[PDB]
């Protein structure tokens, strides 16, 4: 068995590694356009949160789906 | 614990078929034609439209203006009814699964199995495929094998995007049930809310990419 | 058999690592254009949500197609 | 066989990890130009879909050529 | 048993590797918009810290959630 | 023999992984300039295909050289 | 115990690998805005150093937290 | 030797993976400027090929130096 | 000994792999702003080498700290 | 001994993999600014080669320092 437990920890660690790369860069890249948009015009700050939180919602969906599959590999290992 | 791709099955002409899921695509098929019955019931032309009439209209004028640019609406008006029927049938086939029947469930999106999905992939393909030869009987030959890859990849893409996307939800609604019940309702509600949105946007993408592949088939 | 089970969990972990990297950055980069367009002119979002959800539907496929093959590797291992 | 089979599952996993990274970022970078364009000129949409789907076709081709070899590794393992 | 402990250290290491990649690039990409906004108009600094720290909060959450799961893998190994 | 075979599969997997990352991002970044040129002025649309396919030719040369060396590792292994 | 020692050195290697990718690219991207800001208006140098060293502070925090955990994996190995 | 032949093939795989990533993105990023120059000024084509091929020469040099070391690892394994 | 000696070489290799990715991309992204400032107005050159070498100092500090730890992981293996 | 020699080849392979990624992208991102400057105005070409070959010198130094350490992990294995 140990082998399968080591494979689960490495496989789960890959899933959360790729999750944080997708999330941290995705939110930085989306938030760069929020900061530049508010800088471009402050009165648009209220409207710009809609395009931003749609984008952040899509980026975080990849993160929390990866969090669920890491938790499944770790706590409910499929073999 | 969890096992992906498990359905009831049976055989009707020597070939195997699923006994499960088929009911789910049948409820969807009944609901789309039943809604239409209501449309003809309270369809208005010089008065105030019903909720079903304004709903579909909004879809119909969306799909009509999208196809407008893809190809002359007259060149191929047959793309419009195909686009709205693809949209509404995939939309309800995704949403119907917002009815949890875990006991194992009973109401599972047909998009869960690739069969319900290779269809919208190969039917759409044979559709614009013939439209292309109906119409006409790339930039660099040095790369032309990549076009053959691309045209083989279009039905694969359509299929695997719709399959893998709704199938992810089909796994996640089972995965969350391993979480204690006194808390699991919160991530369950959050996932169901996201799966309504993604279930609609997936239907929108499949309808739009259908129109755009008809356009690429029928241009010149 | 436990060597194949570890190879499945590591292989499936790679598939879901690259999926979330691809889609999380791709959605940030696609939403950066939406938020910048809606900063340039507010009504843009109105005709933006069609180019945006076409782009998101093309980007998210990379991750979803990967989640379908990760599930095959991990739950229903081909060898 | 198990060490070759694990090598095929890890090797196939790498092929599809690199595939989805190339696809998801390639389509995000290509679609950023589509969403910007129409944002600037709202009519150009119909003309921009040709440059867009030329680009997306190339990015999808790199992904689906990778997906094919993952199958060649996993279901048809050549050195197995 | 030490095969699991090795998998916990390689795994936990992956989780923090993907964390610093997501955080460092996400904050550099968000801060590039802050430095560019302030440079163009000095008086914008006061308003641009709200879009910036909203962005950094989302980017850092993906770091600290990865750090928390690394600590779980390494100090309290889940399998 | 099986240890060399597993090394050949992981080696060939890496070669095609780096191939698709280089190709997919290279083609997306090249095509972003094609789409931006047709977004700026349509009267450029005929001329841009020379710079575009010079770029895609260079990017895909790295892809197909990697595909050739994967095929060499997997079908004609040097040990 | 040598299996844990190899796992520690590989895990510590991943932690500092991701650390320098996050740091070097995050600071290159933040410093690009500083160089272009001082190219746009020279007298801004002083003003820019606050947005810049906030950004570099956040990017290098994600680096030195990784250095602290690499040191814990390698010199004080959890198992 | 087997273990060495597997290490040579995984190491050679890494060398050509990093080679094609650097090549494909370096060429795509360089070609984005060539395409944008010919979009902006069609009269510039004749002058822009000197800046582009110089850039592409530097990008390709790291790829072909990697190809030479991959061949050395795999055909002429140093240990 | 050989399991730890192998883990030291794989680890040290990761530290330097991430080091050169951080450094080479960080320096290219920083120098892209320097070249662009000298293209915009050349009288800025003498000032722009100050923000450039501030940026390069930070990008290279991550690389030379990684190079120091690579040596410790190998020539002086801590476990 | 062969466990160490395989670990040396995997490491040396990592060192040149991260090298070529940082080199090819660093050179592409630097050359994008040179090509853009010569597009914007041809008379800049003579002055821009100093900022360009400074930037390329720094990017290539990280590549050749990595190549020096790979040779070590390939011909003069330290442990």
């Amino acid at each position: 068995d140990p082998t399968i437990a080591a494979g689960a920890l490495i496989g789960g660690g890959l899933i959360m590694a790729g999750g944080a790369i997708g999330a941290g860069i995705g939110d930085g890249v989306a938030g760069n356009a929020l900061i530049s948009g508010v800088a471009r015009q402050p009165e648009a700050q209220g409207r710009l949160f809609t395009p931003f939180f749609i984008t952040v919602g899509l980026v975080e969906a990849a993160y929390f789906i990866n969090l669920a599959f890491m938790a499944l590999f770790v706590f409910a290992t499929p073999v | 614990q969890i096992e992906v791709g498990e359905h009831h099955t049976a055989t009707w002409l020597g070939m195997t078929v699923n006994t499960d899921t088929v009911l789910s695509t049948a409820i969807a098929g009944l609901i789309v034609i039943a809604l239409a019955f209501y449309l003809r019931a309270k369809v208005t032309s010089t008065d105030v439209p019903g909720g079903v009439q304004l709903f579909f209209e909004a879809i119909t004028i969306q799909m009509r203006n999208q196809v407008e640019s893809a190809i002359g609406m007259r060149i191929a008006p047959f793309v419009l009814p195909l686009a709205v029927t693809i949209f509404v049938f995939i939309l309800i086939s995704n949403w119907l699964a917002v009815l949890p029947v875990q006991y194992t469930e009973l109401l599972k999106s047909a998009a869960a199995d690739i069969n319900y999905v290779l269809a919208l992939a190969l039917f759409v393909f044979v559709c614009y495929h013939t439209a292309g030869i109906w119409r006409r009987g790339g930039h660099v030959t040095l790369l032309a094998p990549i076009n053959l890859v691309e045209e083989v990849a279009k039905p694969i893409s359509l299929s695997l995007r719709l399959f893998g996307n709704i199938f992810a939800g089909g796994i996640l609604v089972a995965l969350i049930a391993l979480f204690p019940p006194y808390i699991m309702w919160a991530p369950n509600a959050i996932w169901k809310a996201f799966d309504l949105f993604v279930g609609a946007i997936q239907a929108f993408i499949f309808a739009l990419l259908t129109i755009l592949y008809f356009s690429q088939a029928m241009e010149l």
